[PDB]
RNA sequence: UAAUUAAUAUAUAUCAAUAAUAAAUUAAAUUAAUCUAUUAGUCAGAAAUGGAUGCCAGCCGUUGCGGUAAUUUCUAUGCUUUUAAAUAU
């Protein structure tokens, strides 16, 4: 579950046999499971900006500049949300930074490659892409099968 | 784009907010002053910058927004060109 | 959830909601 | 300033703070009072509206 | 200081609206007779 | 100020921060008899907790951002 | 009409004297945690000057209550 | 009613009401004027 | 309220007529009050209405609240109007406020 | 509040009594009928006072003490105390 | 007087025995029709609201725009086959008579009317025919109406759409939107429909719904009702297109301050040009034309593709900014200082004299020292409160204001024990155990920090030893545990999270009934759904204010509790607000 | 000014008790406090009087 | 160095010492020990119908009610409440 992070076969509500969970409250009731989408894709999406932004913001456990690993981190999560115009405008963003022309941060082959097959698999707006499946019952209106 | 062609027979009434309601005679309660004397906890509007992870305000307001729009046909033939 | 669209808002088809037989 | 000769600029001198990006059409929240059944607000259910 | 702390004041009437002014009364608003020369 | 006006700013709730811009809408308990009242007998003035509703006689609603300085129409 | 509300004395007698502290004094000047200078309170100070309740609350010190004028 | 008790015309400022009570009972036990002759609270 | 009083047009003639007070409000910074003794209970009440819209007064808002104590007597009975946190009152003195 | 009329209870909220007599008395006009008053006995400090008051009561199988309590005005002048239960 | 002369308490109808069962309950036999498939409810088979999202907490919901389609269910959802946009008939009929200029044919102008057309174009005399309408009002015109002539309805009728084929095309293209897409969207919606939601009224809702030509309930009482009510003004007065029509102060229209003034200029030297230079432009006064520069200056920045300074609005405002900062700190809340709280001082006539010499005989080296934008500040305090709200530039200019340093936890050396080993034991225990000093020189809050402080030496001493039997000084927050507790939230910058709240209070002060706490659709708190993320894990620490604690919670417990009225005899303090309890309480099995 | 200053049972609302010392020695109660009637009802009176009133110096 | 592995004292008293401690739906991160827990009104002013009664019986915080049609008494039934009770001091 996105929310509670249980898994889905073996148990029904959120926070099911976890000591901790915030989602149980004493008389309160049990909520069943909330599933993937959009929605809570895009909320990953805010928890890691957020996250990017404490991390030259925390005089205590801060960097003064963003590290490498910090900037593929969060590349990975938009690739791993299947965030499409967040991973585009980030990388951009990225190489438009100060940290990139000092040379401290760097786009990898790593990065480099997860960003084109995310680029890939996922709808864009205007055409057609790598990864959109042929429906055969799709001759109803096209007239093509 | 993710197009097929379907009936959706009834919508329901215009979202206007305002409709005659049903009338009734008799009420339940005969105590009109529970109406002036009812109070509530504080509505706080905003907390820290108010941040939060499901972007609330943001969401709701779109969503609320394309229904108002779609039932307006866009406010598109109501205004002439003054 | 997507029956609501196809009923007639007077008509409560079966106000019991039991078949009986 | 540390002479006293400095112009001043006082709370005194500010006027209204404007509203200048206008927030958001706030919609109408439904609330318990708020029902298109005179049911539901009974006075074995609800209270108030919230 | 003060602890009477203007975010709490005023007391909830249940249903009952009221008017409040942001900054000046409405009536002071538009200013147009001084400003469009309409005065005897 | 160049355009239609200021709002007409109110609030039900303790103070113009803590409560809602929003009257309770016609369907409160209330409000029914009164504005029964109001649709059969329309042009006597009537009684009631109905007047504070976002329902009334006049054309003009009472919902929030009424521009009611504008030279309307 | 009048300038003036009202204005009454202090004191009925001369064998009643009252004393204000500046905290009192302090008080009158606030209204609900707004600044109100409205209404005018006169005193005699320690030093035989006759002062409003606003200069004295300036510099703290307590005074005899003598009018109060709106 | 010429056997009963005397009415105000109007009210009293409350403010000034506030002004007169300075010296009383309450202010001179936090000024410490009386004299304590016996064990108190305990 | 609505009351009744007798009145005598003759030494055998006796009316039933009634009295009536109200008050007319919008919490827009205008209210009013009126009073009359008519005949019947719809005419006392358009009466008192046409009597209140009369003496509309109105209130500067732009202070929220008297600034200063005002202690003023109506006929016989003696009222303070004082600045407070809140509305305080009785019921109805508050939703006159 | 009246505080003479409570002179009996001598400060107490509600008293005991044995019962003596029962007369009846007609109230002040306009209201008629029968009311019905126990004449009570009780002792305070060893003094022996006859307290007279108005019976509300339910009587059962013969008993002889009651439970007086207090105030309100009835049709009947001079009848301050009431009775409670009968013991 | 006494209830229980006569009788005792009345046990009659104890139960409400009548109330118990309705003597027809329920069955294996539910139709699965009216019922939920999972027979766990009663379906509602009143009209379909729109909003239904706002209420549930089902999570589908969200990946679809409007409503109908978020609650298809997904075996429909893949018979949607994915096609070119405007082989969706809509996008079709779209693409026809909006997007398709070249198609539209205008009515050929004659030659007369070319020449007359011509010379009331180039040069006016007037009394002539004030029409004289340019074909792009003629346009828009005809393509306005092409939307007030399109309806909805089967298409092997006249129609060219299905309205479920509309809000199909609608629907997919709501969910295409990016950033500047929905930004595009919110203001046309701003700007035409929401002012025509605050002058609508029931007159309109017959018209109102031949927008979409949808069937009313009522339509027949509508049609009388609504004849009888637009017969009692002008046609004109009641039709809502023209309800809009004028505006205040002609002289200065919104339309003509799209091109921003001298955007030559002010782009390339920002500086030079503070707001005077640019204000002396325009016939109003100050707040109104400082407004006015803002939007200018966010235009301009929108226009040429680079974004807007967000910090204008503060500098421009500045002493206003300020003045709200400062009030804010003031009286204890989070907004925007109004009228009311405004000091009620009355200055002499005169007052200003002081002021008005030292600003007749200022002098300036040059005019940019005369006018720069941070003048209105001279002391820390002033500076503090302008940056107060970017991090940037307060962390960089008060770096002693997030504290580094703390007095070190150090170990005491102990006493010696003559005795020995004997008694060895006997200071080493089970527990922790704290000893905080008091006397007449400590434990005063006044003075409280003159006593933590490390470099006075009468300052107050504690003491801790450790279960093993060592002994070490107080960690800071035991230090501070012994002090009366104490609130710190400052309100000037972000506002600090305050009690007694919505989400805050527990149920029983909140409402007098247990409420279940259940992380989605509680409708009393009017939220559709909770994640509850660690509570200042992801925001930023700067954000975090504090808590004020400071006032009466009026809902739940208040001064001089009175009865409201005291006739009838149910009313009680406001305090009191509570729903009826029942007639004896019965008791459903609940694993359903 | 409130009900709460009424309570000099907090020590914030009191004139303390060193005064006392300040007037007639210190450590001088001591001495008092093992006198042979004592409490019973009454103390060694004790002096505690805001040292600003005070009717002998000022 | 009687003892501190202690705060537990059973069923007595005096004048104290405020207990209906989530008074009603999701369950007790125990050690499961004490408790089985209810009243009012019903003209005015939240809430009424039958049946008696007929200046009687009775109600009474208060104006006052009861004169064969009592929404003010008694009884039956329902119905009303903003839910630590009515009532007396
Ligand atoms: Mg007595
Ligand atoms: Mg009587
Ligand atoms: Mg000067
Ligand atoms: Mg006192
Ligand atoms: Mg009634
Ligand atoms: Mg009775
Ligand atoms: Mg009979
Ligand atoms: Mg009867
Ligand atoms: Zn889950």
């Amino acid at each position: 579950c996105p929310r509670c992070s249980l898994p889905y076969s073996t148990t029904r509500y959120c926070g099911e046999g976890d000591v901790d969970t915030p989602f149980r409250k004493h008389r309160g009731r049990w909520a069943p499971h909330q599933k993937w989408g959009r929605e809570w894709y895009d909320v990953v999406a805010r928890r890691a900006e957020a996250l990017w932004y404490r991390a030259t913001e925390d005089p205590y456990f801060g960097t003064p500049q963003h590290t490498q690993r910090q900037a593929e981190a969060l590349l990975k999560v938009y690739v791993q949300a299947k965030q499409r115009g967040k991973a585009i405008d980030f990388m951009n963003k990225l190489r438009g930074s100060v940290e990139y022309l000092t040379g401290d941060i760097t786009i990898t082959t790593v990065m480099q490659e997860s960003y084109d097959a995310l680029l890939d698999t996922t709808p864009h707006p205007h055409l057609l892409t790598n990864g959109f499946t042929l429906e055969s019952d799709a001759a109803k209106y096209t007239g093509e099968v | 784009m993710k197009y097929a062609d379907l009936e959706l027979t009834t919508r329901g009434e215009f979202p206007h907010g305002m409709k005659e309601p049903a009338f009734v005679k008799k009420l339940d309660q005969n105590i009109p002053w529970y109406f002036s004397t009812y109070r509530s906890m504080y509505h706080w509007p905003i907390t820290g910058d108010n941040w939060s992870d499901l972007n609330e305000a943001e969401k709701h307001h779109d969503l609320h927004m394309f229904y108002t729009l779609a039932w307006w046909k866009l406010g598109e033939g109501i205004f002439g060109v003054d | 959830e997507y029956y609501r669209w196809f009923i007639q808002p007077g008509r409560h088809p079966n106000p019991s909601g039991l078949t009986l037989n | 300033y540390a002479r006293g000769q400095h112009p001043s600029y006082d709370m005194v001198y500010a006027g209204p703070m404007p509203e200048i990006f206008p927030m958001r059409r706030d919609f109408r929240k439904p609330t318990r009072w708020d029902f298109h059944d005179i049911e539901k607000q009974g006075k074995y259910r609800t209270s108030g509206p919230y | 200081k003060n602890l009477n702390s203007w975010y709490t004041k005023g007391t909830m009437r249940g249903g009952v609206p009221r008017i409040y002014y942001a900054w000046m009364r409405p009536g002071s608003f538009t200013r147009r007779r001084f400003e469009k020369m309409r005065n005897p | 100020e160049l355009q239609r006006g200021p709002k007409l700013t109110e609030f039900v709730g303790h103070n113009p921060r803590n409560g809602t811009p929003w009257r309770f809408s016609q369907n409160t308990k209330y409000f029914r008899i009164g504005i029964w009242r109001d649709t059969i007998r329309r042009n006597d003035m009537n009684e009631g907790l109905h007047a504070h509703s976002s329902w009334q006689k006049s054309p003009q609603q009472s919902v929030p951002e009424v521009r009611f300085l504008a030279p309307y129409p | 009409d009048s300038t003036i509300n009202v204005i009454e004395p202090c004191s009925y007698d001369g064998r009643t004297e009252f004393e204000w502290s500046p905290k009192m004094m302090r008080r009158l000047l606030n209204t609900h945690g707004i600044h109100n200078r409205l209404v005018v309170y006169i005193c005699r100070t320690a030093d035989n000057r006759i002062i409003d309740h606003i200069h004295a609350v300036k510099e703290n010190i307590g005074g005899r209550g003598l009018m109060m004028v709106h | 009613h010429r056997s009963g008790k005397a009415r105000a015309f109007v009210f009293r400022d409350p403010s000034l009401r506030m002004m007169r009570a300075g010296s009383g009972y309450q202010q001179l036990r936090r000024m410490g004027m009386p004299m304590q002759v016996g064990m108190g609270w305990r | 309220a609505y009351d009744m009083r007798v009145v005598k047009f003759s030494p055998k003639d006796h009316r039933q007529w009634i009295y009536c007070v109200l008050y007319v409000g919008s919490g827009k910074g205008i209210a009013g009050w009126g009073r009359a003794v008519a005949p019947s209970t719809q005419e006392a009440k358009k009466e008192a209405i046409r009597e209140a819209f009369s003496n509309i007064i109105a209130v500067d808002l732009e202070q929220e609240g008297p600034m200063y104590p005002v202690r003023v007597n109506a006929d016989g009975v003696r009222v303070l109007l004082y600045p407070a946190r809140r509305i305080v009152a009785n019921f109805r003195v508050a939703d006159i406020l | 509040l009246f505080f003479l009329r409570m002179w009996f209870l001598y400060g107490c909220c509600l008293r005991f009594v044995l019962f003596v007599l029962c007369y009846y008395m007609s109230p002040r006009l306009p209201s008629s009928g029968n009311r019905r008053v126990l004449y009570a006995v009780f002792y305070l400090y060893n003094f022996v006072w006859m307290l007279r008051c108005f019976f509300c009561c339910f009587i059962g199988l013969v008993m002889s003490l009651f439970i007086i309590e207090g105030g309100g005005f009835v049709d009947l002048p001079g009848v301050k105390y009431y009775t409670r239960i009968v013991s | 007087r006494y209830p229980f002369n006569k009788r005792g308490p009345r046990e009659h109808k104890s139960w409400k025995h009548h109330v118990l069962t309705e003597p027809p309950k329920p069955l294996q036999w539910r139709d699965p029709k009216v019922w939920t498939r999972d027979l766990s409810v009663m379906k509602s088979f009143d009209a379909p609201q729109w909003d239904l999202w706002q209420s549930r907490p089902r999570s589908e919901d969200m990946d679809e725009a409007l409503q109908p389609f978020m609650d298809m269910p997904k075996s429909l959802k893949d018979r949607r086959y994915d096609i070119p946009w405007w082989a969706n008939p809509f996008g079709a009929w779209y693409l026809q008579n909006i997007l398709s200029l070249e198609l539209l044919k205008l009515k050929s102008k004659t030659n007369a009317e070319k020449i007359a057309t011509y010379r009331s174009y180039m040069r006016s005399l007037a009394s002539g025919k004030d029409n004289t309408m340019s074909d792009d009002d003629v346009i828009r015109n005809i393509i306005k109406e092409r939307w007030k002539t399109l309806e909805f309805g089967d298409r092997n009728a006249g129609y060219p759409c299905t309205f479920g084929d509309y809000i199909q095309f609608l629907n997919e293209w709501f969910k295409s939107l990016d950033e500047e897409g929905m930004q595009r969207l919110r203001e046309h919606f701003d700007r035409r429909i929401r002012p025509l939601l605050a002058v609508m009224s029931p007159v309109d809702i017959l018209w109102l719904e031949a927008l979409t030509q949808n069937s009313p309930h009522n339509k027949e009482q509508l049609q009388r009702k609504i004849a009888f009510q637009t017969s009692l003004g002008t046609p004109e007065f009641f039709d809502m297109s023209k309800r809009l029509r004028y505006e205040i102060n002609e002289d200065y229209k919104v339309r003509d301050e799209l091109g921003p003034e001298l955007f030559a200029l002010w782009s390339k030297a920002p500086e030079r040009w503070p707001p005077e230079r640019l204000s002396k432009m325009y016939g109003l006064d100050f707040t109104l034309v400082r407004k006015i520069l803002v939007w200018h200056h966010f235009k301009a920045c929108y226009d040429a593709c680079v974004e807007p300074d967000w910090s204008l609005p503060k500098r421009l405002f500045a002493l206003e900014w300020i003045r709200d900062v400062r009030a804010r700190k003031h009286g204890l809340f989070y907004g925007k200082m109004r009228f009311a709280e405004q000091k009620i001082t009355f200055y002499s006539d005169r007052f200003l004299f002081r002021d008005l010499v030292n600003r007749r005989e200022a002098s300036y080296a040059n005019v940019w020292e005369m006018d720069d934008p941070y003048r209105f500040l001279q002391t820390e305090q002033d500076y503090e409160d302008y940056w107060g709200d970017n991090y940037d530039v307060y962390r960089r200019m008060f770096p002693e204001m997030i504290g580094r340093t703390g007095e070190p936890v150090q170990q005491y050396g102990q006493m010696p024990i003559w005795a020995g080993p004997h008694r060895q034991h006997a200071n080493k225990s089970e527990h922790n155990w704290m000893f905080a000093e008091i006397g007449v020189n400590v434990g005063h809050e006044a003075l409280k920090k003159l006593e933590l402080d490390p470099t006075n030496e009468k300052r107050r001493r504690f003491v801790i030893r450790q279960p093993d039997g060592t002994l070490r000084s107080a960690k800071m927050s035991e230090m501070r545990a012994w002090y009366w507790k104490e609130e710190w939230a400052d309100f000037r910058f972000w506002a600090p999270q305050m009690e007694w709240g919505i989400e805050n209070t527990p149920s029983q002060e909140q409402y007098q009934e247990h409420v279940p706490d259940t992380t989605d659709a509680d409708f009393r708190k009017q939220r559709r759904i909770q994640s509850r993320p660690v509570k200042w894990f992801y925001e930023s620490h700067y954000t975090r204010t504090g808590s004020f604690a400071g006032f009466q919670p009026l809902r739940f417990m208040q001064r001089r509790t009175e009865r409201e009225v005291r006739w009838p005899d149910v009313i009680n303090a406001a305090v009191q607000i509570q729903k009826r309890k029942p007639a004896a309480y019965i008791f459903k099995a609940i694993p359903e | 000014s409130f009900k709460y200053a009424t309570k000099l049972q907090h020590d914030e609302m009191r004139q303390p008790y060193y005064i006392h010392e300040k007037r007639y020695g210190i450590f001088s109660n001591e001495r008092n406090i093992a006198k042979a009637r004592r409490g019973l009802p009454f103390i060694t009176p004790l002096y505690t009087k805001h040292m600003n009133l005070w009717d002998t110096d000022t």
